[PDB]
């Protein structure tokens, strides 16, 4: 899954 | 250039518009990112998370209740409109709309879009942590608890509210912990969503990207999809644009000024 | 009466609630009137323009002037104010409590932020009245009819459309096919009295009055908010007019409506 602001 | 996106907009026939939070600050909705953007003795950051639920869900809460709350003053800008009655007026005429938006404040809905994507959950639905119930809730204050709490200001003592007396699961069978139905930092996004959206992304013709820019996250996950195509994207936003290196359709300044121009 | 949470008490406690709006609500989205010192529409102000003999003397000319105005609309949206107010009056009646606008504009503005029980004194832009038989049809067609496309340009220079009067928009009920007119009061032209019975009916009920973008003490405002007050009933204003420190009612909340009003109805 995709994360929120892709970790940061 | 103006004119320009005008004779898309015409021919186009199945739109995606994706928002930022741009649109919701410009409704006076707070988004407590970097300059000046706390609440109490802390940013989002440090709120928005898991373990600080875990870990103090009063505090949490608190937080959550009170940015339920200030929506209740805060009213949808000409953007959120002209979004809404444009995807109305064009599905009048078989022209499909869709809203695609990193915003949890339900000012689309209350615009009334309808075909709306909100890809970060929204403050107004909650979320079981026992059973895992999705339940909509615009309750005021959405418990007795928490009544009148969460006042924004560093000094402010914290309600402090013992677990059992935060929002729980009616379906009393239950009476788990309910959460906000948000995505947090270090959560993933509903693939169930982005299917959709990806789906709903390839059959579009035109792109909007509305108070925030196709370079970050989340416009960027996207932009690429429909900019690979040769869909035209279009910002509208308050980000400067170079000297020479203007991009093909940028609209700088506030949604609500630039777009109602452009949509009508 | 400056203090807020003063009002904020009966608003809590009141049940049919009763907002009047002017048009200081209409200018708070852009909305042009055409009555203010600089503006103008080609060579006239309104006051030339809206009235039933310019009508009857010159169709063209006043039908491209009022085809200019809907199209506006187009891009002009409702400010926070008239959708305050149309969330209000659905939150409310939710509760079984009661809330209508009584308003001077004919914009529709409040219609399209959605408010319902609502009354357009003046008329409405997107009405239209049959000069032979009377019908009353609303019509956002745009443009309302085909000889009118694209015309009602506002530049004092601009050349007449000129529109010879079968090509204006007509009674398509063909049994008649009289001429249209904007379903609009224009100047020197009194109110239906079916809508003021219902308005007499509706303001007699209500416990609370709002004027909104406008003054009690000014016409058509002081039609109403001074018969509700006179009984007792608190009348609160929002408006930009200073209105001067004794002219002001019982509570005034003086600057703009989208600022001022969704606090005070949330
Ligand atoms: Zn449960
Ligand atoms: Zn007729």
């Amino acid at each position: 899954x995709v994360l929120x602001e892709y970790g940061v | 250039d103006l004119t320009a996106f005008r004779e898309h907009f015409a021919k186009a026939k199945h739109i995606a518009i994706i928002t930022g939070a741009g649109v919701s600050a410009e409704s006076g909705v707070p988004t407590f990112r970097g300059p000046g953007g706390f609440w109490r003795k802390w940013q989002a950051q440090d709120l928005a998370t898991p373990e600080a639920f875990s870990r103090d869900p009063s505090l949490v809460w608190e937080f959550y209740h009170y940015r339920r709350e200030v929506m209740r003053s805060k009213m949808p800008n000409p953007a959120h409109l002209a979004i809404a009655e444009c995807e109305a007026r064009l599905g009048q005429q078989g022209r499909s709309v869709v809203i695609i938006t990193q915003n949890i404040d339900e000012l689309h809905h209350r615009a009334g879009s309808k075909h709306v994507y909100e890809i970060h959950g929204s403050l107004f639905k909650t979320r079981c942590m026992s059973c895992g119930e999705v339940k909509a809730n615009h309750k005021s204050p959405i418990c007795p608890a928490l009544d009148g709490k969460g006042a924004p200001d560093p000094n402010t003592k914290e309600a402090r509210i013992p677990v059992e007396l935060l929002p729980r699961c009616e379906r009393k069978s239950c009476n788990g912990l309910l959460r906000p139905h948000v995505v947090w930092f270090g959560e993933t996004l509903d693939s169930d969503i982005l299917t959709a959206v990806e789906r709903e992304l390839e059959k579009c013709d035109l792109c909007l990207v509305v108070g925030t820019s196709s370079i970050v996250y989340p416009a960027a996950m996207f932009a690429p999809q429909v900019a690979s195509r040769g869909v035209p994207v279009a910002e509208f936003n308050m980000e400067c644009t170079p000297a020479t290196q203007r991009f093909k359709y940028h609209f700088e300044g506030p949604c609500g000024s630039t777009l109602p121009p452009a949509l009508e």
